[PDB]
C-alpha cells in the first residue's frame, strides 16, 4: 500500500502505543507502550488529530483519555476491558436475514490457509520478518 | 482537640513532585504475570505500581540509550490493590487497576492416561 | 469521624492568618534580597514571583497541609534572611536559561512524543 | 507467527512523512508540509469524494478519530478490507458478528460444526482450545 | 548446628524477655507491642503519644536506665496507612545492654521532638525532617540539613527517583550555575534480580 | 439535516433500561424493515442513563435519554427523531 | 583479515563502519580509529582440527582451572565436528 | 533525512537536536554565546580554532560528552576549510577583526576568508549557511571595515545563494566592546546609536537555524530604542557612578545607525528585543568602585 501513496504519514505499531483492540468474543483490551516509535513516527490518533486542526476540523478530543471517552460515547463496550457478556439478539438478526434469498454457486468452500506454509506470511509485519522467511523456506523443503 | 475535619487526603503540593510529572503520567497497578519460563509462582504474590513508559533514545556517543524522564525506573510493592489505590489517590496520581488473575482449579488424574474408552489414553510416556 | 491531630491551626481562619503573616514577611524582605544578592531583576519582579509561588499553592483546602507549607515558606524565608544561599539559590526560582516548553497539542505533537 | 514474528517490527519501518517530488518519486519532509498538503487536499474536496479503508492492525482509537475526521467533512466512506454480508441486521447487532459462545464457553459443548474455516491457522488458540475440549470432553466435530 | 551456624545464646533471651515484660507492664497505656529476635535483640512497639513519656522512663528508672541515645531513624513503607516508622536505639552502660523503640506516623501528623530526653535527637530529628517529611513539633530549629538549599523533595521517600528531579551545570550566558530538568546519558539498568522459589519456609504468609 | 445513523444505548441488566429493551424485543425488526438504509447501532452500557445518539450531516450528534421510558414513549421519541419534527 | 570500508575507514571484527551519509565520521578527523587487528574469527579458523579416538572428549580449555570450565562433547556425528562451547576448539574421530 | 540527525529527547544537554554546526570565529564575543546556545540543546558544534588550545578551553564545559569537536585552521588554506565542514550541515560565519594586522588586513578577513567559507560550504554540500555583517556595511561607506563587509557580503551571495546574512547593529553585551569601550574613557549630540543585546543575536541566529523559511532573507538585528550619543554615554557613566581603535574605531562610531524598515529583523523571528536598561547595569556593574537616557524614534 506504500508505493501507491501520495502522501505518506508513519504511524505506530502495536508495541509502541497504549491502545484498544477488540478480539473475535467481543472482549476489549489494550496493550501498553513497550517502546517509543522510530524516527519522526506518531500516534495514529494524534496524527488525525493534528491534521483535524490544520484543515480547521478541530476535534474535541485532546489526550488518550478524552479519545477513550469519545470511544464510550460511540460505543459503551469498548471501555470496558474485560467484559465479554452480552444481550442474545439472534431472533431480530435472524428474522431480518429472511428477506433477501440470494443463491449458492457450486464452488467448494476453500480456505486461503490450505496449508502450513500459508499461516506463516498473513499482515505487513510477518511479511517483513526474516525468522518468517526462514519458516516458510524450511517448510518448502527440507534438510 | 481534633479537627475532625471531612475531606479526601491530598499531598500532591507537598512531595515536590513537578506539575508536568503527577497531571501527565499514568500509573498501573497490577500483580505482575508469571514468566513463563519458570513454574515459580513466588512472584507474583504482591500488588506493583509502575508508571508509563516514555521515549528512549541512542546516545550520538558510544551508542548508550538515554531516558529524559525520571520515574521510569521507580516501582513500588504494595500489600494489597486498596493500599496501593490509596497511595495513587493521595499522590494524585491517574490510575489503571487490573484484577489479580489466579489460575484456576484443575483436576489431574493420573488413571487417566491409560483409560479403557475414554481419548484421554497417553499414546507414550 | 475522621479525627485528627493539628499542627498549629485547628481550622482554616488561622492557617489562613499564618500565610497572610507569611506573605508579609515575604513581601517585607523581598527589596533587601534584591540589594544584598545584587540581582539583575527589579523589586516588581520579585514581588510578582512571591504572588506567583503563593498562588501556585491557592487550591489547598486542608489546614495541615496549609500549615505545613507554611511551615516550609518560614524556613525559606530562613533560609533567605541569614544569606545561607547564593545568587543561583535565589535566581533558580526564574529559570532563565531553561527553553520554554509549548502548550498546543502542535506544538508538542511536532517536538515529540511527548503528551 | 505471534512470537517470532516481532523481528519484523524492526524492518521495512516508516520513519519520516515522505511527499511526492517534481519527479513524482517519494521524498522526505517535515510533519507539517504532508500536513499541509492533505489538509489542502481534505479541504478542497467534499462529501462521497473522500473516502477511507482500515487495514487489519488498526486501534479503536484511529478509527473512532479517522471516523469522526470524515464525519466533519459529510462522508460516510468507511471501509474495512474484510467483508461481511450488510443484508438484514447487518452490524447493528452486535451478537450478528461474534463468537458468541466464547473461547472458554467452548469446552461446554458437545458437538461443532465448522463451515468453511481452517482454525488451525485462522485462529490456533481456538483450535487449541477445540482439541483440549475433544481430548477432555469428547467433543464431536464436523467440517 | 556445625561452625557455619551462628552459636545461639539463651539467657540473653531470656534477660531481654523478662525486661520486656518488665517494661510493658510499667507503661501499659503506651506500649502496643514487645518482641525479642532470635538473635537477642529486644524491641517495643507504643504509640505516637508515648514517645516522651517512655523515653524519659527508659533515661531515668533506676532498673533501665538508658542513658545513651546510639541511633535515631525513619523508615518508609508505602503500603502502611501509617506511612513512616520512627525507630529509636538505646543503649544502658550501667546494664550493658540495647533496646529499640519503635513508633508510626504519617505524612501530617506530628511527632514530639525528644531533644529534652536526649540532646543527641537534635541533629538526628532534623535528619528525618530533610529526607522523610516528618515534622517533629518543639523543637529548638527545625530545618534541613543534608539536601541543598532550595530541594524540593524529601529524597529517602520511596516514590522519589534514585536521581531526583533536577540536575545542575554551569551556564556562560547567565555566568553561574543553574538547575534544569534531569537528562541522563545513560539509563539506570533496573535489573529483577528477585526469584520465584520462595528460600525461607518459616517466613511464609497466609494465603487470605 | 440529513440523518446519517442512530445508536441506542441501553444497559442489559437494569430496570431502568427495561422497557428500552422490550422495544427492540417488539418492533426493532419492524423498523429495520421501514429503514433499510439508515443504521441503528445498538450497544450495551453499564450502570449508565439509557441514551438514543443521532448523528446528522456534517457531524452534528444530539443524545436524548430514555430512562424509565415504557415502549411507546421510546417508540414516540424515535418516530420524533426520524421523522425530523422536534 | 582487517577490511576496509568504501569510504576507507577499517571495519571492525563485529562489522562496523560509519557509511558514507554519517556525520559522526567528523570524530575521526585529525585523529584515528582504535580498531584491533588480530580477528578471533580468523585466528580460530586456521587451528588444527584434534584427532581423538573416543566417543566422548572433554575439554577445559588448556592450562586446568586458568581455562574454562570442563565440557564433554560427542563425536557420534561424522558429517561434522564438535566444537567447544567456550574455547572454540574442534574435535573429530579417525574416520577411515 | 540521514536518520542520524532526526531529533530526539526533551531537548536537553544530552539530547540529539539534529544540528551539525560549524562555528567560525567561535572563540569572540558572540561566538560564545552562539555555541552555547547550540550546546544547550544536544546539537553537535564543530569549532575550529587558530589560537591556542588554552584559550578555547572556555568553550569545553558547553556541550556533553563528544558535542563539540575542536580542530586546527588557518583562512589561507582551503583544506583546513574543506576538512571542517565536510560533515556539517549548518555552517555559521563569525570571522572578523576590528583593526588591522601586517598578516589579516580589512580585505582579508572580512572579504576572502568570508568567500572561501562559502565556496568551501557549498563544494561539501551543506545545506544552510549564515554570514554575519555589519548593519551600516556600504560600499560607498568612508571606512574601509563597511566597505569590506559590503563587498564581502555581495561575494557570500554570489558563492552561497541560499545563504542567510545577518546584520546587526553595535552588539552590546557582558564582553561586548560597545559598553566597556566608552566606560574606559576615564563628542556627540547629532549621531543616533542603536545597540543591539548579544542574547538576542544569538537566539536570532538559533532560530534562523531552526527557521526553514529564512533561507535567501536577509536580516537586520537592531534594538528597540534609538539613543544619541552624548546622553548614551551619559547614562553609561551613570550606571557606572563615574563623573563626567586607532583610527577606523572613531569614524565607525561617528557615523550614524543606518534605518532599513524594508529588511526584517529579531521581530520576525518571534524575539522581544530587550532594552539597554535592564541589561546595563549588569554589564558595568563592575565599572564600580536610574534616569534612563532620552529615546528619539
Ligand atoms: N560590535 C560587535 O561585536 C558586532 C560584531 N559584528 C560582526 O560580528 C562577527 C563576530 O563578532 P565578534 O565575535 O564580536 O568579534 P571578535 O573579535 O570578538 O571574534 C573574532 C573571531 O573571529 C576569529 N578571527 C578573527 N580574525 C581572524 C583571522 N584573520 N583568521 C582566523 N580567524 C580570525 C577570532 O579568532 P582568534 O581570537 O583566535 O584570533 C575570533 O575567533 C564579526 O564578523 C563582526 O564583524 C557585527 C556588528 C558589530
Ligand atoms: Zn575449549
Amino acid at each position: 500500500g506504500a508505493p501507491m501513496a501520495d502522501v505518506i504519514l508513519p504511524g505506530a505499531a502495536y508495541t509502541e502505543k497504549s491502545a484498544t483492540y477488540v478480539n473475535t468474543e467481543g472482549r476489549a483490551q489494550q496493550t501498553k507502550v513497550a517502546v517509543t516509535p522510530p524516527g519522526l513516527a506518531r500516534e495514529d490518533w494524534k496524527i488525525i488529530r493534528a491534521l483535524s486542526e490544520i484543515a480547521g476540523m478541530t476535534l474535541p478530543y485532546d489526550t488518550l483519555d478524552q479519545v477513550r471517552s469519545r470511544l464510550e460515547e460511540v460505543s459503551p463496550n469498548l471501555v470496558r476491558y474485560d467484559d465479554v457478556e452480552g444481550a442474545n439478539y439472534f431472533q431480530q438478526a435472524n428474522e431480518l436475514s429472511k428477506l433477501v434469498n440470494q443463491q449458492l454457486l457450486a464452488d467448494p468452500l476453500v480456505p486461503p490457509q490450505l496449508t502450513i506454509k500459508d499461516f506463516y506470511m498473513t499482515d505487513s509485519i510477518s511479511r517483513a520478518s526474516q525468522t518468517m522467511a526462514k519458516c516458510v523456506k524450511a517448510v518448502t523443503e527440507g534438510i | 482537640q481534633l479537627i475532625a475535619v471531612d475531606e479526601k487526603l491530598d499531598i500532591t503540593t507537598l512531595t515536590g513532585v513537578p506539575e508536568e510529572h503527577i497531571k501527565t503520567r499514568k500509573v498501573r497497578i497490577f500483580v505482575p504475570a508469571r514468566n513463563n519460563m519458570q513454574s515459580g509462582v513466588n512472584n507474583t504474590k504482591k500488588w506493583k505500581m509502575e508508571f508509563d513508559t516514555r521515549e528512549r533514545w541512542e546516545n550520538p556517543l558510544m551508542g548508550w540509550s538515554s531516558t529524559a524522564d525520571p520515574l521510569s525506573n521507580l516501582v513500588l510493592t504494595f500489600s494489597t490493590k486498596e493500599d496501593a489505590v490509596a497511595f495513587a489517590e493521595k499522590n494524585g496520581w491517574s490510575f489503571d487497576v487490573e484484577e489479580r488473575k489466579v489460575p484456576k482449579p484443575k483436576s489431574k488424574s493420573y488413571g487417566a492416561n491409560f483409560s479403557w474408552n475414554k481419548r484421554t489414553r497417553v499414546s507414550t510416556k | 469521624g475522621t479525627s485528627v491531630k493539628p499542627i498549629f491551626s485547628r481550622d482554616m481562619n488561622e492557617a489562613k492568618r499564618r500565610v497572610r503573616e507569611l506573605y508579609r514577611a515575604w513581601y517585607r524582605e523581598v527589596p533587601n534580597t534584591v540589594h544584598l544578592f545584587q540581582l539583575d531583576i527589579s523589586v516588581k519582579q520579585g514581588r510578582d514571583k512571591v504572588r506567583e509561588m503563593f498562588m501556585k499553592n491557592a487550591h489547598v483546602t486542608d489546614p495541615r497541609v496549609v500549615d505545613l507549607l507554611v511551615i516550609k515558606g518560614k524556613m525559606e524565608l530562613e533560609e533567605t534572611i541569614n544569606v545561607w544561599k547564593q545568587r543561583t539559590h535565589i535566581m533558580r526560582f526564574f529559570h532563565e536559561t531553561e527553553a520554554p516548553r509549548p502548550t498546543d497539542f502542535l506544538s508538542k505533537f511536532y517536538v515529540g512524543h511527548d503528551p | 507467527k505471534t512470537r517470532f514474528a516481532y523481528d519484523g517490527l524492526k524492518r521495512q519501518r516508516l520513519t519520516q512523512p515522505m511527499i511526492r517530488n517534481e519527479k513524482g518519486l517519494l521524498t522526505y519532509t517535515t510533519w507539517e508540509d504532508a500536513l499541509s498538503r492533505v489538509a489542502g487536499m481534505l479541504q478542497s474536496f467534499q462529501g462521497n469524494d473522500v473516502a477511507a479503508i482500515a487495514g487489519g492492525l488498526v486501534d479503536a482509537e484511529a478509527l473512532v478519530a479517522l471516523k469522526d475526521l470524515l464525519n466533519r467533512v459529510d462522508s460516510d466512506s468507511l471501509c474495512t478490507e474484510e467483508v461481511f454480508p450488510t443484508a438484514g441486521a447487518g452490524t447493528d447487532l452486535r451478537s450478528n458478528y461474534l463468537l458468541n459462545t466464547t473461547i472458554a464457553g467452548v469446552e461446554e459443548a458437545d458437538v461443532i460444526l465448522l463451515v468453511g474455516t481452517n482454525p488451525r491457522f485462522e485462529a490456533p488458540l481456538f483450535n487449541a482450545r477445540i482439541r483440549k475440549s475433544w481430548l477432555h470432553n469428547d467433543l464431536k466435530v464436523a467440517l | 548446628t556445625r561452625p557455619t551456624i551462628r552459636p545461639r545464646n539463651d539467657v540473653v533471651h531470656k534477660q531481654l524477655s523478662a525486661f520486656g515484660q518488665y517494661v510493658a507492664e510499667i507503661l501499659p497505656k503506651y506500649v502496643q507491642q514487645v518482641q525479642v529476635s532470635c538473635f537477642n535483640e529486644l524491641e517495643i512497639f507504643i504509640h505516637p503519644d508515648g514517645v516522651i513519656p517512655v523515653l524519659t522512663f527508659l533515661r531515668d528508672h533506676t532498673n533501665a536506665q538508658f542513658k545513651s541515645l546510639a541511633d535515631l531513624t525513619a523508615v518508609d513503607v508505602p503500603t502502611r496507612q501509617n506511612r513512616f516508622e520512627i525507630v529509636y536505639n538505646l543503649l544502658s552502660l550501667r546494664f550493658n545492654s540495647r533496646i529499640r523503640v519503635k513508633t508510626y506516623t504519617d505524612e501530617l501528623t506530628p511527632i514530639e521532638s525528644s531533644v529534652t530526653v536526649y540532646k543527641a535527637a537534635n541533629w538526628y530529628e532534623r535528619e528525618i525532617w530533610d529526607m522523610f517529611g516528618v515534622f517533629f513539633a518543639n523543637h529548638p530549629d527545625l530545618r534541613r540539613i543534608l539536601t541543598d538549599y532550595g530541594f524540593e523533595g524529601h529524597p529517602f521517600r520511596k516514590d522519589f527517583p534514585l536521581s531526583g528531579y533536577v540536575e545542575l551545570r554551569y551556564d556562560d550566558e547567565v555566568k553561574r550555575v543553574v538547575a534544569e530538568p534531569v537528562e541522563l546519558a545513560q539509563e539506570f539498568r533496573k535489573f529483577d534480580l528477585n526469584s520465584p522459589w520462595e528460600a525461607f519456609p518459616a517466613y511464609r504468609q497466609p494465603p487470605e | 439535516l440529513g440523518l446519517r445513523e442512530i445508536r441506542i444505548h441501553l444497559c442489559q441488566r437494569s430496570p431502568g433500561s427495561q422497557g428500552v429493551r422490550d422495544f427492540i424485543e417488539k418492533r426493532y425488526v419492524e423498523l429495520k424493515k421501514a429503514n433499510p438504509d439508515l443504521p441503528i447501532l445498538i450497544r450495551e452500557c453499564s450502570d449508565v442513563q439509557p441514551k438514543l445518539w443521532a448523528r446528522y450531516a456534517f457531524g452534528q450528534e444530539k443524545n436524548v435519554s430514555l430512562n424509565n421510558f415504557s415502549a411507546d414513549q421510546v417508540t414516540r421519541t424515535l418516530e420524533n427523531v426520524l421523522s425530523g419534527k422536534a | 583479515g582487517v577490511r576496509t570500508s568504501p569510504t576507507g575507514e577499517k571495519v571492525t571484527h563485529t562489522g562496523q563502519a560509519y557509511d558514507d551519509g554519517d556525520y559522526r565520521r567528523v570524530r575521526f578527523s585529525d585523529r584515528q580509529k582504535e580498531v584491533n587487528e588480530n580477528f578471533a574469527i580468523d585466528l580460530i579458523a586456521e587451528q588444527p582440527v584434534s584427532e581423538v579416538g573416543s566417543r566422548v572428549i572433554s575439554c577445559d580449555g588448556g592450562g586446568g582451572a586458568l581455562g574454562h570450565p570442563r565440557v564433554y562433547i560427542n563425536l557420534d556425528k561424522e558429517t561434522k565436528t564438535g566444537t567447544c562451547g567456550y574455547c572454540g576448539l574442534q574435535f573429530r574421530q579417525p574416520h577411515h | 533525512l540521514h536518520h542520524a540527525l532526526i531529533p530526539h529527547g526533551k531537548g536537553g544537554r544530552s539530547s540529539v537536536s539534529g544540528i551539525v554546526a560549524t562555528v567560525f570565529g567561535a572563540t569572540g564575543f558572540l561566538g560564545r554565546y552562539v555555541v552555547n546556545h547550540l550546546g544547550r540543546m544536544g546539537s553537535q558544534v564543530i569549532v575550529p580554532y587558530r589560537c591556542e588550545p588554552y584559550d578555547t578551553m572556555h568553550l569545553r564545559p558547553m556541550g556533553d560528552l563528544g558535542q563539540i569537536i575542536f580542530m586546527e585552521w588557518n583562512g589561507k588554506d582551503k583544506d583546513s576549510i574543506r576538512k571542517v565542514v565536510e560533515h556539517s550541515n549548518v555552517v555559521i560565519n563569525l570571522v572578523g577583526r576590528e583593526w588591522e594586522t601586517k598578516n589579516f588586513d580589512f580585505e582579508d578577513v572580512f572579504v576572502k576568508i568570508p568567500h572561501a567559507i562559502a565556496q568551501v560550504s557549498k563544494e561539501a554540500g551543506v545545506e544552510k549557511l549564515i554570514h554575519i555583517s555589519h548593519l551600516n556595511a556600504d560600499i560607498k561607506s568612508p571606512s574601509r571595515y563597511l566597505r569590506s563587509k559590503a563587498v564581502g557580503e555581495k561575494e557570500v551571495r554570489a558563492a552561497f545563494p541560499e545563504a542567510t546574512i545577518i546584520k546587526p547593529s553595535d552588539i552590546f553585551g557582558r564582553e561586548d566592546r560597545f559598553l566597556n569601550y566608552f566606560a574606559s574613557m576615564r563628542l556627540g549630540k547629532e549621531t543616533v546609536k542603536q545597540p543591539v543585546y548579544i542574547v538576542d543575536v544569538s537566539k536570532g541566529i538559533i532560530n534562523a537555524i531552526k527557521d526553514p523559511d529564512a533561507k535567501g532573507k536577509t536580516f537586520a538585528f537592531v534594538g528597540p530604542n534609538r539613543y544619541l550619543l552624548f546622553d548614551l554615554v551619559q547614562y553609561i557613566f551613570a550606571v557606572a557612578y563615574r563623573p563626567f581603535t586607532t583610527r577606523d574605531k572613531v569614524e565607525r562610531v561617528h557615523m550614524s545607525d543606518m534605518t532599513l524598515p524594508h529588511l526584517p529583523g529579531l521581530e520576525d523571528l518571534g524575539i522581544q528585543a530587550t532594552p539597554l536598561e535592564l541589561k546595563a547595569i549588569e554589564v558595568l556593574r563592575r565599572h564600580r568602585t536610574v534616569k534612563p537616557a532620552k529615546t528619539v524614534n
